[PDB]
């Protein structure tokens, strides 16, 4: 629906870097998040998180 | 930087030896076919640098139309090689029409330009 | 340049820290630590690392000063001015065994022990280089060749002449269960640990790179989009001469 | 009239940067120059912030990079990036010059652009190597030691000047701390030539890569250009990146993390990657003035080769022998460098001195008599009669 | 400010290089063009095309020194190989 | 065309050293400030020979003070001419100011010179601030605790500020690494700004003495201001030498010649003469925050007197009460400091929170109400109905 | 070159100053007259003049601020000089 709505919501040049910096903002939130889990899954027994459960007894 | 006073000397001998030149000439227009400028849009009379001042007196000295017609093809190389394309093969310079029409008018005043750093430290004669 | 004075050039074994994506095998380096403790001893070094970094990467908070209090450091004098011992604490290094340089030089009937807090880091290739040293020995000596008294062999060092010999022997550890006896375990341990002190900064390296490897990959195939636009502009303009009239 | 053009501190970065009517024909390679320059901006800017936190001794100058290295947050980032930025800035160095080289920049316009440009490299080799003294690991302490005895090879004054610049009979403590000062401060000398290089070549603009007269269509820098020096930088960010993160240690040799140790030297004793062809032609020929006198030859052969080249027309896109001369050029370049890093041997010997025969013939001979056929057979072939 | 020294290029309007008369430049704009209008065409067939017309002036090079390089090596290692008193002594001594 | 203005490097220094159209009736404040730049210059030669024998560890830094003092030959002169080149250039900085106020050269015309100007002014605070951390004496550690402590006015969070540009929760290592990385840094930024100075000065010439224009005749800079420089920075040569050679230590106060001892501190801690003034403000009126925010708008204050003198007429050479007034403002200034160095007492917190009173009432409100008088005086008296 | 804003001072000959007739100057060179004309007469007789066209400029000041810097000091003295139980006391709240 890319209709004469969005063109005014970019016509704004401030607006546009409000959005742009909140995008930026959760951008770095999520993707931060993504990397560390699939970094972290991807070496099962390897990282200390599940090695220190291992050696709890 | 190099006189065509020389050039035109080397090639003038070059050229009137029979022998020489039945050896010479078919890899001199072997090698300017390889040379890679005829395709593209290029006469070797607008190739010579232009920082030199006898440049400048040469092409001061052009006529209207040359200078015009040199400038068109110097902007449509510049284009052309930007797109990084070669021109269609209908337009490709052809070998009989690399005339020399700049040559002389860089002769003319290259002998001039001599004789003037020469004369000037004439002697006093007898 | 002949084979002798250089060594045979090392191998290339398939590591498991290596890899874009691959962080250490720290559970072994628990005991990596262990076997290091307990064979190299008053040999080598190891003067650069902190037991502040040991703590949550390889040991999770309380056994690096419960062996902490195990040593001494010579700390400030008290009111008479003569010098006191006190426990060590967790931000103190571990001590090299030999005192200054001399006892090092009077016991190992030789060269100076090199450092091995950097030593991995510090050789070429390096990374298999200590295993083939560890494990490079020959069970008995090449025949005809001379070699100076006391000194070993070894195919692997420039030069093939080494100033210590090869303790590495079958069980002789004992980490915690079924696994030593087999030498190759306590060099894989020895080197994963040497090559972790190196640089305490492994997986936070790899983290940071893949981060920043994603974000400037897309960064530049958005340049790249981007300059085929707005260059788009004169990569298309087309020139037409016409003849200008023959009138002056 | 507009505001862009009216304040003098903002009229100054208009004429050079806002609005410059660069040519239109223009490749990569200028963007690999401005490339290059905010490589060096970078490097200077973590070098600030890696000095606020360096010591300066003899005996606690490791103690501080290792400090540096491991005991600092954030901190391996700033010291793995200035050591693969620097050797970056002197892969891009060279390309820059290979490049003048190739195109004809060299040439009439613009010689004092490419004399300040020589100054600008002789000055950043005396600063690598500067910096490379600072570490004082095993090989750097000897390669200081034998560039400070270089200068012995001076006739009458070969002993004062020396014990002079070195500061004592040993390396030690006054020959660090003054290593270490120069070292700050020449890179802001470097600077200083960078404005005067770029004062030089605003003059004339820059040349086409056909080698044909740009002064007929031109296209502002910004909007355009800053584009394209964006993505390239993008490019050298990602590919350092690649490199400070994934595999450090590639472009370096594993003996600058030593110890000092003015008692035993290394099986080899190799500059960085970038000296290596600065350093076989010193094994080439076995007179020690014949040598230092060679090396500040092989610069001034760069200083000399204007009014060398004596083809009418610039560049070497259209001449066919002069650039695969200069193609077999690079590869002595790279062959040199390779046969400086292996050892001296039966073979290599003789690899080295034909090397820096061909390469300074190159320059002085090839150049001119290449030229010369090219002038001839280009006015033989098209004219007839 | 002080007069300058002859210049062969200017400012935008006294550009100084030859008059020209009959040039008609045109445009398309840059939102209206759909940039990549050659994507997989052009790059396939121009990269190529310009891998062809400049091969050989790497090729000789890099195949001349790769031979050299090979050739000395071979014979360096033929020197430190059971050639020592005989190889050796009759060039190095 | 004469090569002098042809070549870019020397078309460039020709317009500024050897032809620049200065007005006719200059006198020796102008001279006073190419003095000044001379003795920055020198201060800049002299730092880096300083920082080529000066180590930077907090345990080996005040050793390293004494081994420039005399372990190192010629070397005590030195380090006497960095501290008293510095201190007289702060009073030849101050006499620049007080000129510029005077004269009416912060008239329209030159407001971005003025500004500019003032930005190298807190910036050579900030540098003396920082060398004189960099010494580490004893009475210096407790003004860089309290300098770093500033900051904890700002308002919600202030203690992380301060303990980020405090290296940690103590003045440690990091702590005087940072401050002399800094120091041996800033100088150039400050060249920096002073070749903007330049820039902006050229654009429209140098202030009369009699506040009138100067556009109808001038007299070229060479061959005639260049002496009126010598004389005038031989004679600054001369009276530096007395006071390094003869009278060293009455500059400065004799309280760095003591170890750092972060446990005892002396009841008699000031500042350098030239930071008494502000000192005395900061001290005076009865509050934190208070304090902290009107140094800054001390220099602040200095910022407004562009638009606020309102006198048709410029400068301060015919207006009685408009002098006297100026008069009255730097005995107010120079009473300012000496108070400062004074001890608190009962006497005294009246004293100086009327001279900072008086002060900032001067830039304010004295200048229009006295300006405006002197114009309606001035147009009444030639006026007849 | 690129154009630059307006400028209150021009170059030699473009200077931009009001244009003026009839003025003449003129000049004897420096090697023509003794470098020293006066030296002492005007030295002693200029300085007494201008001097005393600016004397109390100085003066005033001065003396206004030397007497405050006086009573302060005689007050600060008598403060704390056998009267820090009748007098101190009462003054430092
Ligand atoms: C990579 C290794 C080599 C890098 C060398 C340096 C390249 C460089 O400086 O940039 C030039 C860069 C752009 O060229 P240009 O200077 O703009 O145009 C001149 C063309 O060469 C004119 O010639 P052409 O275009 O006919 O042929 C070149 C062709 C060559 O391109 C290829 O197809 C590469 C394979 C052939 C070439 C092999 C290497 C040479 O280039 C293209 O196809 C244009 C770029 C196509 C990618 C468009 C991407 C659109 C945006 C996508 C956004 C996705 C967002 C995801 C989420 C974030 O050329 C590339 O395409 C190389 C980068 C792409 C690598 C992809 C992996
Ligand atoms: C290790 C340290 C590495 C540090 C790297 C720093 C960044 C390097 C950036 C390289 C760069 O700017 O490349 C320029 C850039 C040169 O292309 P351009 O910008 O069109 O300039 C034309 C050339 O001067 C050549 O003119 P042409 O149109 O005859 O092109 C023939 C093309 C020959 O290459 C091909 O025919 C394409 C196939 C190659 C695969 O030659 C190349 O430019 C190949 C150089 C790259 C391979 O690289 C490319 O070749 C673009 C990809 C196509
Ligand atoms: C990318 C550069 C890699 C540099 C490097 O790899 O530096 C190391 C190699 C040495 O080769 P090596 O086998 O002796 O390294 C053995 C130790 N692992 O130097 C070179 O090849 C230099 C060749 C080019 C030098 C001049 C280049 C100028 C352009
Ligand atoms: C993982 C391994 C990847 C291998 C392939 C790497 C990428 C190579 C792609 C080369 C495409 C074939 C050459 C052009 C053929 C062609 O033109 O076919 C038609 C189209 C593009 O036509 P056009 O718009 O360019 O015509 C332009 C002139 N009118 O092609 C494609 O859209 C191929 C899409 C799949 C890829
Ligand atoms: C500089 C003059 C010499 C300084 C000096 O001679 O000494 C330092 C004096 C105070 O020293 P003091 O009077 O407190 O006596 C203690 C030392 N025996 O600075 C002043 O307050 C006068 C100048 C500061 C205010 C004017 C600033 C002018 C710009
Ligand atoms: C150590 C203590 C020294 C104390 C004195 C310091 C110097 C004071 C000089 C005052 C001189 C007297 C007043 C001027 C008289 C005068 O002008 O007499 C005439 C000459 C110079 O006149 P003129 O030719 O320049 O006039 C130029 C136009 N007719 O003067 C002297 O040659 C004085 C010589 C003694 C010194
Ligand atoms: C700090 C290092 C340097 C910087 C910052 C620098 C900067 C620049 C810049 C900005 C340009 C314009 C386009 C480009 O970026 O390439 C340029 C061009 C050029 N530089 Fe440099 N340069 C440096 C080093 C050198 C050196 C060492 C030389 C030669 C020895 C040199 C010679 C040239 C030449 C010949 C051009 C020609 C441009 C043209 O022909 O179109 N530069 N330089
Ligand atoms: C001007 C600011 C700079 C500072 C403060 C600085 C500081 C430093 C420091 C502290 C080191 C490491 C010291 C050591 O290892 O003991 C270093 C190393 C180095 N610097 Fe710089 N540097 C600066 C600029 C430059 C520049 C401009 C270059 C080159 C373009 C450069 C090239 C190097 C190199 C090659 C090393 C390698 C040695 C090592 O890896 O540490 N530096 N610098
Ligand atoms: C390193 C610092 C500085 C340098 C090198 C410098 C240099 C100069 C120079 C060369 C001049 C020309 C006349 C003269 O020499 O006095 C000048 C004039 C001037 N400077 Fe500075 N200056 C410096 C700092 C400042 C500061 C901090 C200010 C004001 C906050 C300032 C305000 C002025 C003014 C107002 C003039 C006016 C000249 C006129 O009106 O006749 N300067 N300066
Ligand atoms: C105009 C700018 C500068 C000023 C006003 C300045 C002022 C000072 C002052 C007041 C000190 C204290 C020294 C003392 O207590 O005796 C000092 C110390 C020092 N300055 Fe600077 N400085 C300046 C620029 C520089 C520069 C550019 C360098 C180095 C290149 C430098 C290096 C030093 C060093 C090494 C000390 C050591 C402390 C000492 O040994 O006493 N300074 N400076
Ligand atoms: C032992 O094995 C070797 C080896 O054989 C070789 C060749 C090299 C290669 C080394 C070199 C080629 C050395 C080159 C280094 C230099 C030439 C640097 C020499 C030092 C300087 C030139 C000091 C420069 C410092 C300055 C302050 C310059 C002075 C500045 C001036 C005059 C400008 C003044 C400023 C103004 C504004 C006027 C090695 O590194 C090496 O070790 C592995």
């Amino acid at each position: 629906s890319f209709s004469s709505l969005y063109k005014t919501f970019f016509k704004r040049n401030a607006v546009f870097v409000g959005t742009i910096f909140a995008g930026a903002f959760v951008f770095q939130t999520v993707f931060d998040t993504a990397i560390t889990s699939w970094y972290e899954n991807h070496n099962k027994g390897k990282l200390w998180k599940d090695v220190k459960a291992r050696i709890a007894a | 930087p190099q006189s065509f006073t020389s050039i035109a000397r080397i090639g003038d001998y070059i050229l009137k030896s029979p022998v020489l030149s039945k050896l010479c000439v078919p890899v001199a227009n072997q090698f300017i076919n390889l040379a890679g400028y005829k395709k593209l849009g290029l006469k070797f009379d607008d190739l010579i640098a232009e920082e030199n001042p006898i440049m400048q007196t040469a092409l001061r000295r052009l006529p209207e139309d040359e200078s015009y017609a040199r400038a068109y093809r110097i902007i449509r190389a510049h284009q052309t090689e930007l797109t990084h394309h070669l021109l269609p093969r209908n337009e490709w310079i052809k070998a009989q029409e690399d005339v020399p029409y700049l040559l002389p008018y860089i002769l003319e005043a290259e002998a001039a330009a001599k004789e003037k750093d020469e004369l000037d430290n004439i002697e006093v004669s007898k | 340049m002949t084979a002798a004075e250089h060594g045979l050039h090392a191998p290339a074994y398939a590591w498991s820290h290596n890899g874009p994506f691959e962080t250490f095998d720290h559970a072994s380096i628990r005991r990596g630590y262990q076997v290091y403790r307990e064979v190299c001893a008053a040999c080598h070094s190891l003067d650069r690392v902190a037991w502040r970094t040991l703590v949550g990467v390889s040991h999770t908070n309380e056994e690096v000063r419960n062996m902490a209090e195990e040593f001494e450091y010579d700390d400030e004098p008290d009111e008479q001015g003569n010098p006191k011992k006190r426990p060590g604490k967790l931000s103190d290094y571990i001590p090299g065994p030999y005192p200054n340089e001399q006892a090092a030089r009077a016991a190992n009937q030789g060269a100076l022990p090199p450092d091995l807090s950097l030593i991995v880091k510090a050789r070429h290739g390096g990374c298999d280089y200590i295993f083939s040293l560890l494990t490079g020995y020959p069970d008995e000596p090449p025949a005809g060749v001379a070699l100076p008294p006391g000194s070993n062999y070894n195919p692997y060092f420039p030069g093939g002449s080494i100033a210590m010999a090869r303790v590495l022997f079958d069980d002789m550890v004992e980490y915690e269960d079924g696994t030593p006896a087999t030498t190759s375990q306590m060099a894989k341990d020895v080197t994963t640990f040497l090559n972790w002190c190196a640089e305490p900064e492994h997986d936070e390296r790899k983290r940071l790179g893949l981060k920043t490897v994603i974000i400037l990959s897309s960064l530049y195939l958005l340049s790249i989009w981007v300059k085929k636009f707005k260059w788009a502009g004169i990569k298309t303009r087309k020139f037409v001469f016409n003849p200008p009239k023959p009138r002056k | 009239m507009a505001f862009r053009k009216s304040n003098v501190y903002l009229s100054l970065v208009n004429s050079y940067i806002i609005d410059s009517p660069q040519p239109s024909s223009i490749n990569y390679w200028w963007n690999m120059g401005s490339l290059l320059g905010l490589c060096l901006v970078i490097q200077i800017v973590t070098g600030i912030f890696m000095a606020m936190h360096y010591s300066s001794n003899i005996e606690l100058a490791f103690s501080s990079v290792e400090h540096i290295m491991r005991d600092v947050h954030n901190g391996y980032i700033l010291r793995y990036l200035h050591a693969n930025g620097a050797s970056f800035f002197f892969m891009v160095m060279f390309m820059h010059m290979a490049k003048g080289l190739y195109y004809g920049s060299y040439r009439s316009p613009r010689v004092t652009l490419w004399n300040v440009g020589v100054i600008i490299f002789i000055l950043t080799i005396a600063t690598a190597f500067l910096g490379y003294c600072c570490v004082y690991g095993q090989m750097s302490h000897w390669g200081a030691t034998v560039i400070t005895n270089l200068f012995s090879a001076i006739p009458f004054v070969g002993n004062d000047i020396v014990s002079w610049l070195w500061g004592g009979f040993s390396v030690s403590n006054p020959t660090i701390q003054r290593f270490f000062a120069l070292h700050y401060l020449v890179p802001f000398i470097i600077a200083a030539m960078v404005i005067m290089h770029l004062m030089a070549l605003h003059i004339h603009g820059s040349s086409n890569p056909l080698g044909i007269t740009g002064n007929l269509d031109r296209i502002p820098m910004h909007s355009y250009f800053i584009f394209k020096d964006l993505v390239t930088v993008f490019l050298f960010m990602l590919i350092l990146a690649l490199f400070v993160f994934y595999s450090p240690n590639t472009l370096g040799h594993p003996d600058n993390y030593i110890p000092g140790n003015p008692l035993v030297t290394p099986a080899s004793i190799v500059p960085e990657w970038y000296l290596l062809p600065f350093y076989a032609i010193l094994r080439s020929i076995p007179d020690k003035l014949l040598g230092v006198i060679t090396m500040f030859a092989a610069i001034l052969v760069l200083l000399v080769l204007p009014f060398t080249d004596r083809s009418v027309v610039r560049g070497n896109t259209f001449k066919v022998l002069s650039k695969f001369f200069f193609f077999i050029f690079v590869f002595n370049f790279v062959l040199l460098g390779q046969i400086g890093a292996c050892h001296v041997e039966v073979p290599y010997v003789l690899m080295g001195q034909i090397a820096t025969f061909i390469y300074f013939a190159y320059f002085l001979i090839i150049v001119p008599v290449i030229s010369t056929i090219e002038n001839v057979l280009f006015y033989i072939g098209r004219v007839n009669k | 400010g002080p007069p300058s020294g002859k210049t062969y290029m200017g400012w935008w309007g006294h550009m100084g290089g030859p008059k020209q008369k009959g040039i008609t430049s045109y445009a398309v704009s840059p939102y209206a063009q759909k940039p990549l209008q050659g994507i997989f065409h052009n790059a396939v067939f121009n990269s190529f095309r310009r891998f062809k017309s400049q091969f050989l002036y790497v090729l000789i090079p890099a195949g001349i020194y790769w031979y050299w390089w090979k050739n000395g090596n071979e014979y360096n290692e033929f020197l430190y190989s059971k050639a020592g008193r005989e190889e050796l002594e009759r060039v190095n001594v």
